[PDB]
């Protein structure tokens, strides 16, 4: 033999039409996921888990495909979710639809690179179109970016508190918006912690001027309630601890053993002192804290709060305005946290909780969810992630651009207008690609069960005149509307994105003609990465 | 009657098999060559997916057990080694070789004979080459470096976007320009740092005048962006202090613990305020830093970075002007940090790309660095945009090196078949035609650029032929050599006047490493494969 | 030859071929033993003296079957073979070592039956080249290869073997930054440049916070003491032997060296020690007391050259006081063609060496 | 591709498609080609394939070693296909047939590779083909004298030829010559069936030998056979079809009597019914008595007694060459025995021939039959010698059809080349390439006579090249000089239509097999 057993090869069209019905498929489980009108699905995690959403992401993450080009589209959707956040399902139905209508010019003899070369272009003056259409929106409009965020999770299942949830990822957005040093930054990530409770409704789910952690006091003679605590942060444990060396240490006088045990309360002692110096209310430590250092604190009047984590620490850090410390012989002023308007610790159900719920100026929150359910919890988290990652993408690029399919059928049109002065040979994969952009539209109308053949006909129409970029559809009337009458705006950077992604999948998709499978990963050395030197690169 | 434990074959049935390889791992590549050459999935027996159009990358992944295959294999992954392009060619033209030779020794011409007259082919080729078909960049400028990188960068995910990808190649060689002794200047890429970020369209990937970092800062109460940056490349950890191996605390006076367990940490801490002494804003460390470390930073406003990489760390420090420490210790028995063991930077960020954060570190004095963020829409994309990016730049790097180039499109393939096989009758009578049949063999290359535009490849190379040999015989018509394969079209054209250009070291070791391996293979001509 | 594991071995040897192959019968594993007999009685005659075995049975089998005793057989072969001794020394003629070409055309048909017969030109006057350097060709009744290392590396054309006259080392420089010493002065230590340790076992007490400083303090001291007596010699190459009980060489001796400006190349294998005393001229030095100026080799230049992404190589070029010593660099685009260009190149020094003792 | 919830064809449908489908058939060709080479000429060898029963054949007839391997590829059987129909149409050639197909789509696998189109190949193929088959017909010599010494020489030298590459050829001058006496008396059919071939164990080639009569092995012979005489020098030959023995008058017949009087009388009824045929038999004159049905011994024992001879269970084929040879016919009544259907020799005999007794009849002059009678020390050699003889007999038959003789040695191969080469360039240019790769697609035969024969084969063709080109037709491989000769001087003569059919079935081959741009397997059915 020459190759392994197990190598297989396939080579051809069979691979290109393979290929590209391995996207379709992935696009038609979730074409009806997309619009106002979808509806939900319930996935089965392999750890006995259930998933019930209407996301694009959540879906196809959950399902696990063996085909390469499914991985590419979920991929696809993966990095449109890390990315901007939204459009995770109107990605893949735009890169199932070019892969189609490029399946279409590849069972003629056009060769891949004069598909991809056409659609390249196409992507160029898609760029173009949006920039072209597109408003601007003075971001301190609040009304404006609520109805920005609205058009956002009126797709989603918490579309029933509407201005509930865009009140919250609107003052979560504006509190987590940080600057220091010139640069700015927003980190969603990192800060604006969304922490649900089961139970309770879902109408008093709240954003805190603050933080909240699922924490009690380590002593219960510590006070559970402060309305103007002193905060300090720690990443040591108070604890006396061994060190880093052999420290075995020899003992022959009789006073030597209880010498050493009271020199370690007196090393705890004198900890507490340097934090006792400071005067705080609260400590707050990543580490433990031992029994006689709640003594000493408590005699200082201090509630203290051991093992947290260090996420929630730089939260509470930043919620504050404190700095953590981990050695409190090095602690200042400067490092103490004021900012903070109540300190409270609340039992929610059978758990105690700590909230730090009055700062001034906090640059991080909790949003405290409270619902039916942990699934039902898990979907309003998410649809919460989108509501802000919109808010977010908006406050970096104010541009905006009409929904309803609005935008694919304006630049639909530009294309189809610009494919005129072509006269090659690479018009009608142009042109394909311009008409492959109605599959939004069209999927939009299927949802809410209406006719496509007239309703895209007439739309098509219209969007033919010469003020009529902003045109598109009712997703829930199955009707036309002009998105400034409908209000239905989306972000310039998420179709600018979405349209990117797409078009270069199914450009990444078209080159690939041969698969070879089966072979090994020739990589058992502890997975070697990149250790190799070069050439001098002095 | 031997009685080896093992398996034989002997004869025209080894030969056959060797060549039947050869050609089995040609016919793998042989769909990846050209602008109009795709692109190979590969999956890992895992559902791990690779997608390519690198020859070496794919005979790497490849799983191959003859060992007439593994050579070319091995020849692939050679050429990637020592030019960086031709991978893909130079698999081809030695199965080709091998095919055309085995086809020689069956009709009885010697195998010595065959490989006396590929050597002489060899040499001759190269020759001609060398005194014909060059172009001198000085001729042509800095365009002739945009579209070598252009040519390099057809057939790859990042073809049509070459009109805008070259450029950046070019600027990235530019950039990482250094000159040694004897003034020669020198290309060192593999300096250019590459960085993977799924996300923004291809059109968005970034060329960052500076070096950046797969790396963040070390804690979230640090700064993250700084302007006039001091660097500070330390080689060692900034962590509690522990003592060495042949050294032992034993206390027999408790009232000496505690000052023994302070200088565990104080010791450190030390070390720091030297460090922050000089006034370094920033800190990176191939090694870890502790948070009582980074606590440190924190208040004096630095960034610090742990766990850099080595090679990151050379980078840098060549480029800010900064000296990697592996020690605070100096020849005078002490311990200190001077401030012109620093390097500067016009700026230090910790930037934001695609819910991955990197450091940027932008106009670095005492020298000019380059990295490239590209941009794609998953991984997949982003791999073969690296690898592909890879190609130019060494590309980039041959050409100005060596200031010679040579036309693409099969034009030189041409051409030498033309001059082999009027060369050859000079040459015996078997090297004779065993010199015919590696002018024969060169045309595998033209003929597989057509085969893939899925166009006349006879009629095409045909009429290449003809260009060619009216430019070797009509003395006027010289300025036909540089024609070649216009792959959009169908038809020849002037490659040189339409920018197909390639350097000629990748034409030239192409060759080299393609007789020598076929030499090798048609040199066998038994086989004992023992039982394991 | 695909041995039992993925082992392949492309060769025109005959001891190479029949060591390769297990043969499995005894009169089979005779003749693997003759031609190792040959190979190293004369280095090259390894298949013809298995061929002529092999016709001898061939024809011990119509004499066997005439009715002949294999005892008759036995000494009318000793007869035939003195008789052909004497026959074969008959037709030979003398050669003096000072004729370059005798030896040029030996070495060029020791190697026209290998696959490096089209790299004839380039390896026979090499072949030729090495052996005369390592010897004296008066009074010189042998050769000793071993004064002649062969370093393969992949990459490059058999066309770029070389002949290099210094030594040149795989082991890659430590000093980042500092390479291609001129005028180089080079030092062989086999000491270890770390913190103190005793032959016995040793720790170091502590039990107060001022010794704990003072012991990294005394250790720098150490160190660079050590440095120090090293850079005062003028050396500024430092080759240091291998030490797999204590580190030979801590992070803080290299920033010293470095900062010292002395090139330093560790992981010096103690088998190569000899050798690289006999070509640079070096001394071991195994205690710092005796590191002198004295004990160094001036060599005329020693650099760190890239082989085209393909590795790199410490070669030391030029040496005062030359040794009997040389090595032939064996590049090449496949690990086979290497292979089998080291064992013609083998071939060739070994026909050399068959001239230089027996002189016919 | 896809799962495909419910697929189109039948699980296990194997579909190769395309170029890559293409070469592979193409290489399979070559395999079959391979397997036959180093039989071809003078110099060729013998195959020894074994059976599934263990039973050995050696043979050097490419058609008997094609039919016994088990060829399975679709594409590759097509070769084994033109081998039985050159075996079948003209009875040699069958080794050339393969090479020659073999070598067309070799040297079209390059053109096949970078992907021209099929129809544009067997477009050459055929243009070629009719070309060079033209010009055999135009250049073949056919004395047109109609002498009959000059028409017997043609058929020895043509069955001489035929016989050079066997295990006879040491005897092959002999062979020709019986060959020869052998077709030249049968009567204007040629039937084969009217050679007869045995085969007796024992005995050198030489020591074989052609009876111009027939004779056939003795055959279970009753008691009183040993008292029968066994030689008979004008005996008359009663053929019969006839059983001679006491048996049930009618399987459907049943006797009934009521009386020991009509008992007897039909004891002595089926005894004079018996006796009556064999009286009528004996007044007939006829002192030989064969029958294709049996002779039972009480029927044995009344000819012994009247000292005639009686064969029974004798063969049908052996009956009728009986016939043709002794002048009678097969009579299965013997109520009218004229000297009209009784046949006659001048001799008849019973011999031993090496362990087994054979009849021979000999001196029939009016005979139109002959009977080979092969020796030899093995089944399998006297199976390879009747092989041999098969194909000179077949060769002789063509040419006494049509004498129109051309050389052989490659002669006309090389002589097609030349003209296929000089047409070629005075074409446009595409199919410039292809019947120039036909042409030296032809010169496979003296090739591989020169490979098996073990010389240069590429300065044996360039000599050949040069000597076609400077004027010389029937120049070709001379193998016991390693040069080259005028082969229709030296004699080696082949029938035009030899070559004709070898080029007619290589083309269609090769065509076929390049016409094919797909195969699916279905998976087989009853797996067992
Ligand atoms: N009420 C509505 N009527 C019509 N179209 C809408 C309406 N709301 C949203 N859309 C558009 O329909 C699509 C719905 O997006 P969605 O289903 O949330 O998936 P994703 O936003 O992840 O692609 C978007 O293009 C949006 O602009
Ligand atoms: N734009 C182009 N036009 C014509 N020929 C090209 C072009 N780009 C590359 N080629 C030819 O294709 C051959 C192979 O290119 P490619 O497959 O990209 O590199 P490799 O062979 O290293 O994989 C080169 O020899 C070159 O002459
Ligand atoms: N004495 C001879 N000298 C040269 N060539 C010969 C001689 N006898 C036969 N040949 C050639 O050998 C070929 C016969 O092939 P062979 O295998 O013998 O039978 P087939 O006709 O079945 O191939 C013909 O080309 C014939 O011309
Ligand atoms: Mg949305
Ligand atoms: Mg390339
Ligand atoms: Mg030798
Ligand atoms: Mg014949």
């Amino acid at each position: 033999l020459v190759l392994s057993q197990n190598t297989k090869r396939e080579s051809g069209r069979k691979v290109q039409s393979g290929n590209i019905n391995a996207a379709k498929t992935i696009a038609d489980i979730i074409r009806t996921c997309l619009g106002p009108k979808s509806m939900m699905k319930m996935l089965l995690d392999p750890m006995g888990g259930i998933v019930m959403t209407n996301d694009g992401n959540a879906i196809l993450r959950e399902i696990q495909v063996q085909h390469p080009a499914a991985k590419s589209m979920i991929e696809i959707s993966r990095t449109q979710d890390e990315e901007v956040g939204d459009g995770t399902t109107s990605v893949i139905i735009l890169a199932g639809e070019m892969l189609s209508v490029a399946e279409h010019f590849l069972e003629q003899q056009m060769h891949p690179t004069v598909v991809i070369s056409a659609y390249r272009k196409a992507l160029d003056d898609m760029i173009s179109t949006l920039k072209k259409i597109s408003i601007p929106v003075d971001i301190s409009d609040s009304d404006m970016m609520l109805n920005i965020i609205n058009s956002s999770i009126t797709t989603k299942a918490i579309s029933r508190w509407s201005s509930l949830a865009c009140n919250i990822a609107l003052d979560a957005v504006k509190m987590v918006q940080f600057e220091e040093n010139g640069r700015k930054e927003i980190d969603i990530k990192k800060y604006a912690r969304v922490e649900k409770i089961p139970g309770g409704i879902i109408e008093d789910s709240c954003v805190l001027r603050g933080v909240m952690i699922n924490k009690d006091v380590t002593h219960p003679r510590m006070r559970r309630y402060i309305k103007n605590p002193r905060i300090v942060l720690l990443d040591s444990s108070l604890e006396y601890k061994k060190g880093e060396s052999q420290t075995d240490i020899e003992i022959t006088r009789e006073e030597d053993f209880t010498r050493i045990l009271q020199m370690e309360e007196e090393y705890i002692q004198q900890l507490c002192e340097d934090i006792i110096q400071l005067k705080p209310d609260v400590v707050i430590t990543e580490k433990g804290i031992s029994d006689l250092a709640q003594h000493y604190l408590m005699r200082a009047n201090i509630t203290a709060i051991r093992r947290v984590r260090k996420t929630d620490n730089n939260r509470i850090a930043r919620a504050c305005g404190a700095r953590i410390v981990s050695r409190p012989e090095e602690l200042r002023e400067d490092d103490v946290g004021t900012g903070a308007g109540l300190l409270e610790i609340k039992k929610i159900g059978d758990e105690y909780f700590t909230f730090i719920t009055d700062c001034k100026d906090p640059k991080a929150c909790t949003i405290l969810l409270r619902g039916a359910s942990k699934e039902i919890l898990s979907e309003v988290e998410r649809n919460l992630q989108d509501a802000m990652q919109v808010c977010r993408n908006v406050l970096l690029d104010p541009q905006l651009v009409p929904g309803g399919g609005a935008s694919e059928m304006a630049v639909a049109h530009a294309l189809t207008e610009k494919s005129k002065a072509m006269t090659g040979v690479e018009q009608w994969p142009y042109r394909a690609v311009a008409q492959a952009l109605e599959v939004i539209p069209r999927t939009l109308i299927q949802n809410c069960g209406a006719s496509t053949i007239r309703l895209l006909t007439s739309l098509r129409a219209k969007h033919t005149q010469e003020n009529c970029e902003t045109w598109g559809v009712n997703g829930e009337t199955g009707t036309l509307v002009d998105m400034k009458e409908l209000g239905i705006w989306e972000p310039l950077a998420v179709k600018l994105q979405t349209y990117k992604t797409a078009v270069e999948t199914a450009v990444l998709l078209l080159r690939i003609d041969d698969i070879v499978s089966g072979h090994k990963k020739k990589g058992d050395d502890q997975s070697r990465q990149g250790g190799a030197p070069d050439a001098g690169q002095e | 009657p031997l009685s080896v434990f093992g398996d034989r074959s002997t004869g025209e049935t080894i030969r056959s098999q060797n060549v039947m390889a050869a050609a089995s791992i040609a016919n793998i590549v042989k769909s990846s060559l050209g602008p109009v050459g795709l692109d190979k999935m590969l999956v890992d027996d895992i559902g791990d997916v690779t997608i390519t159009n690198d020859g070496a990358t794919i005979l790497k992944l490849l799983e191959v057990e003859h060992p007439a295959a593994k050579v070319l294999c091995e020849l692939a992954d050679l050429q990637d080694k020592e030019v960086g392009d031709g991978t893909t060619s130079v698999v081809i033209i030695a199965a080709e070789l091998l095919k055309n030779a085995d086809e020689l020794v069956k009709q009885k011409i010697h195998p010595t004979s065959v490989i006396s007259g590929y050597r002489l082919a060899c040499k001759e080729a190269v020759r001609y080459i060398n005194e014909n078909l060059i172009v001198n960049t000085d001729e042509l400028g800095r365009d002739c470096l945009i579209n070598a990188a252009k040519t390099s960068m057809s057939s790859k995910i990042i073809g049509i976007n070459g009109d805008f990808f070259a450029n950046m190649v070019v600027d990235a060689v530019l950039a990482i320009k250094y000159t040694d002794i004897r003034g020669q200047p020198r290309y060192p890429v593999n300096s250019v740092n590459i960085l993977k970020a799924h996300g923004r369209s291809q059109m968005e990937s970034m060329l960052i005048s500076g070096y950046a970092l797969n790396c963040v800062v070390g804690s979230q109460g640090m700064p993250k962006r700084i302007v006039n940056a001091k660097i500070a490349c330390l080689d060692f950890s900034l962590q509690k202090t522990k003592m060495k191996l042949g050294v032992q605390v034993v206390i027999t006076d408790p009232e000496k613990l505690d000052q023994i367990r302070q200088r565990e940490s104080d010791i450190t801490k030390e070390r720091i305020q030297k460090i922050l002494a000089t006034g370094a804003n920033v800190i990176l460390t191939t090694g870890g830093i502790d948070d009582m470390c980074l606590k440190y930073f924190v208040e004096a406003g630095a960034m610090a970075v742990r766990r850099v990489l080595k090679r990151d760390l050379k980078r840098i420090a060549k480029a800010s002007g900064a000296t990697i420490l592996s020690t605070l210790a100096n020849l005078e028995g002490e311990e200190t940090f001077e401030a012109a063991m620093l390097g500067q930077a016009e700026e230090v960020v910790q930037e934001r790309i695609c819910d991955d954060e990197l450091i940027l570190i932008k106009n670095t004095k005492a020298r000019t660095s380059a990295s490239i963020i590209l941009r794609g829409a998953n991984d997949f994309m982003c791999d073969e945009m690296e690898r592909s990016l890879h190609d130019a730049l060494c590309v980039v790097k041959r050409v100005l090196e060596s200031k010679s180039v040579v036309p693409g499109g099969g034009a030189v393939e041409a051409a030498l078949s033309i001059y082999l096989e009027n060369y050859a009758t000079s040459m015996g009578s078997r090297e004779q035609l065993a010199i015919a049949e590696f002018a024969r063999s060169l045309l595998v290359i033209p003929n597989t650029l057509a085969v893939n535009a899925a166009q006349d490849s006879t009629d095409l190379v045909a009429k290449l032929r003809a260009f060619h040999n009216e430019a070797q015989v009509n003395p006027e018509r010289k300025n036909l050599k540089w024609i070649g394969l216009d792959l959009s079209n169908g038809k020849p054209r002037d490659n040189k006047q339409a920018g197909v250009f390639e350097p000629t070291i990748v034409k030239v070791k192409s060759l080299k490493f393609a007789t020598e391996a076929a030499i090798t293979i048609l040199r066998i001509d038994d086989l004992i494969k023992l039982h394991p | 030859i695909q041995d039992g594991k993925g082992d392949v071995t492309i060769t025109n040897d005959g001891a190479t071929i029949l060591k390769q192959m297990q043969v499995l019968h005894p009169a089979a594993r005779m003749l693997v033993e003759l031609s190792k007999a040959q190979d190293i009685e004369a280095g090259d005659g390894t298949t013809s003296v298995v061929i002529i075995a092999g016709s001898l049975l061939d024809s011990c089998t119509k004499l066997l079957q005439k009715g002949i005793h294999p005892t008759i057989i036995s000494e009318s072969f000793q007869k035939a073979l003195e008789k052909g001794i004497e026959i074969l020394t008959d037709m030979s003629r003398p050669v003096e070592l000072s004729d370059r070409e005798t030896l040029l055309n030996s070495a060029t048909t020791s190697l026209n039956s290998k696959v490096v017969s089209q790299y004839s030109s380039l390896l026979s006057p090499m072949s030729v080249n090495a052996v005369m350097k390592v010897i004296d060709p008066a009074t010189a009744t042998s050769v000793d290869l071993r004064d002649i290392k062969i370093v393969k590396k992949l990459g490059g054309t058999i066309d770029d073997c070389e002949l290099v006259e210094g030594l040149v080392l795989t082991q890659k420089v430590s000093n980042s930054g500092i390479t291609r010493v001129e005028k180089a002065k080079i030092g062989l230590i086999q000491f270890c440049l770390s913190a103190p340790k005793t032959d016995m076992d040793n720790q170091i007490v502590v039990s107060d916070y001022a010794q704990m400083d003072r012991v990294l303090r005394e250790e720098r001291a150490y160190i660079l003491n050590l440095v120090k007596q090293i850079k005062k010699t003028g050396c500024n190459v430092l080759l240091i032997q291998k030490s797999i009980l204590r580190d030979a060489l801590s992070d803080l001796a290299l920033h010293f060296l470095n900062k010292m400006k002395i090139m330093v190349i560790k992981d010096i294998e103690r088998e190569d020690i000899e050798f690289i005393c006999k070509t640079i001229g070096t001394k071991p030095v195994a205690h710092i007391d005796q590191f002198t100026a004295d004990m160094l080799g001036s060599a005329e230049l020693a650099e760190e050259v890239n082989l085209n992404g393909s590795g790199k190589l410490l070669k030391i070029t030029g040496c005062a006081s030359p040794g009997k010593t040389v090595t032939i660099v064996v590049r090449g685009s496949n690990k086979l063609v290497i292979e089998e260009a080291e064992r013609s190149i083998h071939d060739a020094l070994c026909v050399i060496r068959c001239l230089v003792k027996k002189r016919a | 591709m896809m799962p495909t919830p419910v697929i189109l064809l039948k699980e296990g449908t194997d579909s190769s498609q395309g170029i890559p489908q293409l070469v592979s058939n193409i290489s399979a060709c070559q395999v079959i080609a391979e397997a036959v080479r180093t039989t071809l000429g003078p110099r060729g060898m013998d195959k020894l394939i074994v059976d599934g029963r263990g039973k050995a054949t050696i043979s050097n007839d490419g058609a008997t070693i094609l039919k016994l391997l088990d060829v399975v590829h679709p594409a590759a059987k097509t070769l084994v296909d033109i081998a039985k129909s050159q075996d079948a149409e003209v009875g040699d050639g069958t080794t050339s047939v393969t090479l020659l197909a073999a070598e067309f789509l070799k040297q079209v696998k390059p053109y096949v590779e970078e992907g021209l189109h099929p129809q544009i190949i067997i477009r050459a193929f055929r243009t070629a083909t009719q070309l060079a088959v033209n010009k055999i017909k135009e250049i073949a010599v056919t004395v047109k004298k109609a002498d009959k010494v000059e028409q017997r020489k043609l058929l020895e030298k043509c069955a001489m030829t035929a016989l050079s590459s066997k295990l006879i050829s040491q005897q092959k001058a002999f062979f020709a010559k019986m060959v020869v006496d052998a077709v030249m008396m049968l009567d204007d059919l040629l039937q084969l069936k009217m050679i007869g071939i045995k085969k007796v164990q024992g005995g050198a080639l030489e020591d074989s030998q052609l009876v111009a009569g027939v004779a056939f092995k003795k055959t279970f012979s009753y008691a009183g056979f040993e008292m029968q005489p066994k030689k008979y020098h004008n005996p008359k030959i009663a053929l019969l079809n006839v059983e001679l023995e006491l048996k049930a008058e009618k399987d459907n017949a049943e006797i009934r009597v009521h009386t020991v009087e009509d008992y007897q009388a039909i004891v002595d009824a089926e005894w004079n019914i018996l006796y009556d045929k064999l009286e009528k038999i004996h007044h007939s004159g006829a002192k030989v008595v064969l029958s294709k049905l049996p002779i039972g011994d009480v029927a044995t024992q009344y000819f012994a007694d009247r000292d005639m001879f009686c064969a029974g269970r004798v063969p049908e084929e052996d009956l009728k060459r009986t016939m043709m040879a002794c002048g009678g016919s097969i009579q299965t009544s013997v109520n009218a025995l004229s000297a009209d259907v009784l046949g006659r020799c001048q001799v008849f005999e019973e011999t031993q021939i090496g362990g087994e007794r054979y009849n021979f009849f000999t001196g029939c002059p009016k005979a139109k039959t002959c009977t080979f009678i092969l020796r030899g020390g093995a089944e399998q050699f006297m199976e390879e010698t009747e092989r041999s003889l098969h194909d000179a007999i077949m060769i002789v038959r063509r040419a006494i059809k049509n004498d129109s003789v051309v050389a052989g040695g490659g002669a006309i191969e090389m002589e097609l080349s030349k003209y296929l080469r000089d047409y070629s360039r005075t074409i446009p240019g595409k199919q410039q390439l292809l019947i120039g790769a036909y042409a030296k697609a032809l010169e496979i035969i003296p090739r591989q006579l020169c490979d098996n024969a073990g010389f240069d084969a590429t300065n044996i063709l360039n000599k050949l090249r040069a000597r076609h080109a400077q004027g010389g037709t029937w120049y070709g491989v001379d193998i016991n000089n390693e040069d080259i000769a005028d082969n229709f001087e030296a004699f080696v003569w082949e029938p035009a239509m030899v070559r004709i059919n070898a080029l007619t079935a290589a083309s269609e081959a090769a065509c076929l097999i390049v016409s094919v741009d797909e195969t699916i397997k279905n998976p087989r059915s009853t797996v067992d």
